[PDB]
């Protein structure tokens, strides 16, 4: 049983910067001084992010 | 010397072949190196004089 | 009480990863962030001349 | 007459070693393969081994 919290459906959002976050070990493998490309679905830098 | 992280198994180089690999039994990292080393040369003189 | 979250979206995107000697990832870099990342993805170098 | 380049230095194998994890148990081959009621197309059953 839940008793609705609020009535205001939505406030209007306001983003800030995601600066160079969100980056995920691609593959279970190690490297030592390599610089490596790999694509997969990652987060754009500098994005904006409610 | 290399510590893998719990979930790796496995190391590649910059060419991705192997380079370091974990004993599934006691759990200790090793290398790999390759066995053919080094440039081989021949001086002869001539097959018809000697 | 106070707390925040925040809410980000994934998209398909190419990143160079740079590997520490102890197997971290300390850097990385967007190809598409503007024509210097992008070189610097093509070039394969942190620091362009 | 002259000095010649051939191959390089090879070593040849001399022994051959297997290192696999220390696993004791047979894995369900008889209640996968043979167990009494299967799963439906739409509602498949997946199982981990
Ligand atoms: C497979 O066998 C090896 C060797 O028998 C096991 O290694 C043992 O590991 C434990 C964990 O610390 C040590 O206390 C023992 O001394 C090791 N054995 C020997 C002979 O030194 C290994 O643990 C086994 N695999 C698994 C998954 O248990
Ligand atoms: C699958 O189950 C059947 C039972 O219906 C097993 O068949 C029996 O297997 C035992 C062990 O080999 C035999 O002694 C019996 O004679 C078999 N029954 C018949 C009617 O022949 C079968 O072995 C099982 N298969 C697996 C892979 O476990
Ligand atoms: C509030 O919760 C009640 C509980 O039944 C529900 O009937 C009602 O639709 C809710 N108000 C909304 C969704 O605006
Ligand atoms: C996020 O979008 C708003 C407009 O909705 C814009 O004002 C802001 O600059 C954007 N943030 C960026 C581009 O980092
Ligand atoms: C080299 O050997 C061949 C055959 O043995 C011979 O015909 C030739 O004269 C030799 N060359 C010299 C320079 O002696």
């Amino acid at each position: 049983q839940c008793v609705n919290l609020t009535t205001r459906t939505q406030l209007p959002p306001a983003y800030t910067n995601s600066f160079t976050r969100g980056v995920y070990y691609p593959d279970k493998v190690f490297r030592s001084s390599v610089l490596h490309s790999t694509q997969d679905l990652f987060l754009p830098f500098f994005s904006n992010v409610t | 010397n290399k510590k893998f992280l719990p979930f790796q198994q496995f190391g590649r180089d910059i060419a991705d072949t192997t380079d370091a690999v974990r004993d599934p039994q006691t759990l200790e990292i090793l290398d790999i190196t390759p066995c053919s080393f080094g440039g081989v040369s021949v001086i002869t003189p001539g097959t018809n004089t000697s | 009480g106070a707390a925040a979250y925040y809410v980000g979206y994934l998209q398909p995107r190419t990143f160079l990863l740079k590997y520490n000697e102890n197997g971290t990832i300390t850097d990385a870099v967007d190809c598409a962030l503007d024509p210097l990342s992008e070189t610097k993805c093509t070039l394969k170098s942190f620091t362009v001349e | 007459k002259g000095i010649y380049q051939t191959s390089n230095f090879r070593v040849q194998p001399t022994e051959s070693i297997v290192r696999f994890p220390n696993i004791t148990n047979l894995c369900p081959f008889g209640e996968v393969f043979n167990a009494t009621r299967f799963a439906s197309v739409y509602a498949w059953n997946r199982k981990r081994i």
